[PDB]
RNA sequence: AUUGUUGAUUUUGUGGGUGGUGGUGCAU
C-alpha cells in the first residue's frame, strides 16, 4: 500500500461522510477555523502564492496540520470525487483540485494509521 | 468576476508569517474566517448583512 | 338596478379605500422597526446562546455519496407500435403529398401566391474546412475512396451538441461539401470509374443528410453557382461548361 | 428567554407577517437566518399564523441562508406542517398557490427537502391528496439525479403503501439516468410482489397506481436490466398482472437488451 | 458554475418528453 494509494481510499471515506473542504476558498476556510485534519497540496501549482499561503497556513504555531504534496491537480480532483464516472467506468470530465483539507475521517481505517504514522 | 480573490485577504511574509489584511465578522453564527467587506464608510459582512464602522 | 350598482360600485371603492390605509399603516410599522433595528440588533446579539444525526439521515448521504461511483444507466422512451408508426408515417406522407400539391399550384411559402411575385416584375483533431481549399489540403494525401470517410468523420466531430457554433460550421461544411462533388466530376476519372462512382454517390448520400438541416447554407451557394455559370457563360459560351454543371444541376433535383 | 424588549419588537414582527401581502419585508425578519437562536425567534413570530405570503418569501430566506442541517428543521417544522394544515383545513382539500412555490424553493437544496419534507412525510400517514400534491410539484422542479437515486432507493424499502408508490412513479417519470445500483433496487421492489416463503406484500392488493409505476419502469429501464433481472419482473407481471397493464408491461420488458 | 458571502443546488450550447393541486358525469 502506497501513500498515494493510501490517500485515494482515507479522502473517499471523508467524502462518503461530508468530511472533505474541497478548493483553495474552503481549504483556507477551514484551516482558519481550526477544523483541518490534513491538507493535500499540488505542488505544479501555476501561482506560487497558493502554495505559499497554504503552507503559511499549515504551519500556523497555533494550530499545526499536517501537509502533503501532490504532483498533479486533475489527478487530486479524482480523489476528491468532483469528476463523474463514464459507462465504461474511467473518471470524465474531471475538475482539477489545488487544494483538498480534510475535517472528519469518518471511519478509522488502517490507510488512515499508515497516513499518521509517517507524519509522527 | 474575481479571480483568486481569497488571496488578497492574506499577506504571508517571506519568512511564512500569515497577516490577516481584512476584520472577520463577530456575529457568533458567522464565526472565524468570514472577512467584512472593506467599504469606505463600513465594514460589511456578506453572510450576516450587518454593518461595522471602519474604525470601530 | 342603478342604485343597485351604485351599492356596489360604492362598496368596492370603501373596501379599496381600506385596503390602501391597511396597507399604508404596514408600511408605517415597517419603517419604524426599521429605525430600531440597531436597538433591536445590539441586546440580541448580547443575548446570543454559547457554543447527532438520525441514523436515516446518515445513511442518505451515505447513499448519495456511493451513487456518484456508479455508472448512470441510458433512459429509454416508451416504445411504440408497428401500427402507431405506421399510422404516424403515414400521416406525415399525407401532410408532405398535400404541401407539394399546394407548392404546385402556386402556394408560395414566406403563404401568399405567385400572383403576389407578378407586382412590380415586368415594370423594373478533425479539422472543420470553411472553403473548398482547405477541404482539398485535408484529402491532398488521401486516395479518392477515402473522401466519404474524412467528410463523415468532419460531421462527427463537428456535431451541433459537442460545441456552440458547430451549427455554423457545418452549415459552411455544406456548401464546401457540394463544390466538392462538383469538383471531383470536373476531375478525369476515366481511370477508376468504379471508385469515382463509390465515392461521388457516397458524398451526395451525406450532402442529402445535411441539406435537411442546412438547407438554408446550401441554398445560398446553390445560388452563388448559378450566378457563376452565368457569368463564365458570358465570357467563354459553352467552353465554360464542364460536367460539373450537369452534375450540379441534377444535385439540386436530388435536394 | 429573549430580550423583553426583543419580544415586543418581533411580536410587532409576527402582526405584519400575518397580514403580510407584498412590499418590503420587516428589516428584523430578515436577519433570523443569522441568528443562532432562531427556533426561539421564529416562534415568537407565530409561524402557524403567517399568511401564506409570507411563507413563501421565509422560504427563500431561510433555506438559502441556513445550513443544511438547519434547513431541514425549517422544512421540516414550518414549511410541513403547513403544507399538510393547509391540505386539510381547505374546503377543496387543495394547497395555497404561495405554500405551493415554497416547496419548489425548498427543493433548491435537496438534502434538507427529502429528509425534512418528503421521508417525514411518507413516514406519517401521507394520504393520497398530499402525495399528488407533493408529486406533482417534484415532477416540474428540476432535481440532481444523485439525490432522487438516493431517495428512490429509499422509498423502494419502506412498506407498500399507495401513498408511497405515487413517489415511486413520480420519480420514475422523471428519467432520470438512474445508476444501476438504483436501477437493481427498482428491480427488488417489484420482486418482493411474486408469490413464491414471502410476506403478505405476494398476496396484498395491488392499485392501479403500482402497475403504472411497474409500467413505467419497463417503458424506459428495460435496457438498464441484466437478462436474469428480466425474467424474474416477467414472472411478476405473469402472476400479479393487470388486465390491461400487464400484456403493455411484458410488452416492453421483452423489447429491451440486456446490459 | 452560480446563490444571497455561497459552494456545484445553478449557467451556457444542442436535442427533447410532457395538456394536469383541470373539470364534468358514470359505475361499491
Ligand atoms: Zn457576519
Amino acid at each position: 500500500v502506497t501513500i498515494e494509494d493510501a490517500l485515494k481510499v482515507v479522502l473517499r471515506t471523508a467524502l462518503v461522510h461530508d468530511g472533505l473542504a474541497r478548493g483553495l476558498r474552503e481549504s483556507t476556510k477551514a484551516l482558519t477555523r481550526g477544523e483541518a485534519l490534513l491538507v493535500v497540496l499540488v505542488s505544479s501549482v501555476t501561482e506560487a502564492n497558493i502554495i505559499k499561503l497554504v503552507e503559511g497556513l499549515a504551519n500556523d504555531p497555533e494550530n499545526k496540520v499536517p501537509l502533503i504534496k501532490v504532483a498533479d491537480a486533475k489527478q487530486l480532483g479524482e480523489w476528491a470525487g468532483l469528476g463523474k464516472i463514464d459507462r465504461e467506468g474511467n473518471a470524465r470530465k474531471v475538475v482539477g483540485a489545488s487544494v483538498v483539507v480534510v475535517k472528519n475521517w469518518g471511519a478509522e481505517t488502517d490507510e488512515l494509521s499508515m497516513i499518521m504514522e509517517h507524519f509522527s | 468576476k474575481v479571480k483568486l480573490a481569497v488571496l488578497s485577504y492574506y499577506k504571508v511574509d517571506a519568512e511564512g508569517k500569515v497577516t490577516k489584511l481584512r476584520r472577520e465578522c463577530s456575529n457568533p453564527t458567522c464565526g472565524a474566517g468570514v472577512f467584512l467587506a472593506n467599504h469606505k464608510d463600513r465594514l460589511y459582512c456578506g453572510k450576516c448583512h450587518s454593518v461595522y464602522k471602519v474604525n470601530a | 338596478k342603478a342604485e343597485v350598482m351604485k351599492e356596489v360600485i360604492a362598496k368596492s371603492k370603501f373596501y379599496k379605500q381600506e385596503r390602501q390605509k391597511a396597507q399604508g399603516i404596514m408600511e408605517d410599522q415597517i419603517d419604524n422597526l426599521d429605525d430600531n433595528f440597531e436597538d433591536v440588533m445590539s441586546e440580541l446579539m448580547m443575548t446570543q446562546p454559547k457554543k447527532p444525526k438520525t441514523d436515516l439521515d446518515k445513511e442518505y448521504d451515505i447513499k448519495v455519496k456511493e451513487l456518484q461511483l456508479d455508472k448512470r444507466a441510458a433512459p429509454s422512451d416508451r416504445t411504440k407500435t408497428e401500427e402507431e408508426k405506421n399510422a404516424e408515417a403515414e400521416e406525415k406522407k399525407r401532410e408532405l403529398e398535400q404541401q407539394r400539391l399546394d407548392r404546385m399550384n402556386g402556394m408560395i411559402e414566406l403563404e401568399r401566391g405567385v400572383e403576389d411575385l407578378d407586382d412590380g416584375f415586368w415594370e423594373n483533431s478533425i479539422s472543420c474546412p470553411r472553403t473548398h481549399d482547405a477541404l482539398l489540403d485535408q484529402v491532398k494525401k488521401l486516395d479518392l475512396d477515402d473522401h466519404p470517410k474524412i467528410v463523415k468523420n468532419i460531421i462527427k466531430a463537428y456535431q451541433p451538441k459537442l460545441a456552440e457554433g458547430n451549427k455554423e460550421k457545418l452549415g459552411k461544411f455544406t456548401a464546401v461539401l457540394l463544390r466538392h462533388i462538383i469538383f471531383l466530376s470536373n476531375q478525369n476519372y476515366l481511370k477508376n470509374v468504379q471508385s469515382f462512382k463509390r465515392t461521388q454517390n457516397a458524398l451526395i448520400s451525406i450532402l442529402k443528410s445535411l441539406s435537411e438541416k442546412y438547407n438554408r447554407e446550401l441554398s445560398e451557394e446553390c445560388r452563388d453557382y448559378i450566378n457563376e455559370m452565368q457569368a463564365r457563360y458570358k465570357k467563354n459560351h459553352f467552353d465554360a461548361l464542364s460536367n460539373g454543371d450537369l452534375v450540379f444541376f441534377s444535385i439540386i433535383g436530388i435536394l | 428567554a429573549l430580550p423583553e424588549k426583543v419580544i415586543k419588537a418581533y411580536t410587532t414582527v409576527g402582526s405584519i407577517l400575518k397580514t403580510w401581502t407584498h412590499g418590503k419585508l420587516p428589516k428584523l425578519f430578515k436577519v433570523i437566518p443569522s441568528l443562532r437562536n432562531w427556533q426561539d425567534v421564529i416562534y415568537v413570530t407565530n409561524p402557524e399564523e403567517w399568511s401564506p405570503h409570507v411563507v413563501y418569501e421565509a422560504t427563500k430566506l431561510f433555506v438559502s441562508n441556513l445550513t443544511a442541517k438547519e434547513s431541514q428543521k425549517f422544512i421540516n417544522l414550518i414549511l410541513l406542517e403547513r403544507f399538510r394544515d393547509n391540505i386539510e383545513t381547505s374546503e377543496d382539500h387543495s394547497l395555497n398557490y404561495h405554500i405551493y412555490r415554497a416547496v419548489k424553493k425548498s427543493l433548491y437544496k435537496p438534502s434538507a427537502f427529502f429528509k425534512g419534507f418528503l421521508f417525514p412525510l411518507v413516514e406519517t400517514g401521507c394520504n393520497v391528496r398530499e402525495a399528488t400534491i407533493a408529486g406533482s410539484v417534484l415532477a416540474k422542479v428540476s432535481v440532481p439525479a444523485l439525490h432522487s437515486s438516493a431517495a428512490l432507493s429509499y422509498l423502494l424499502r419502506l412498506p407498500f403503501s399507495p401513498p408511497t408508490t405515487v413517489f415511486i412513479k413520480i420519480l420514475l417519470d422523471k428519467k432520470y439516468a438512474l445508476p444501476y445500483q438504483t436501477v437493481d433496487d427498482c428491480v427488488y421492489y417489484f420482486m418482493r410482489f411474486r408469490i413464491l416463503s414471502n410476506g403478505e406484500d405476494a398476496t396484498r392488493v395491488l392499485p392501479v397506481i403500482w402497475h403504472k409505476a411497474f409500467l413505467t419502469f419497463a417503458q424506459r429501464y428495460k435496457n438498464d436490466i441484466t437478462q436474469d433481472q428480466r425474467d424474474f419482473l416477467l414472472e411478476t407481471v405473469r402472476q400479479r398482472g393487470h388486465k390491461d397493464i400487464g400484456p403493455e408491461i411484458r410488452r416492453e420488458l421483452l423489447a429491451g437488451a440486456s446490459r
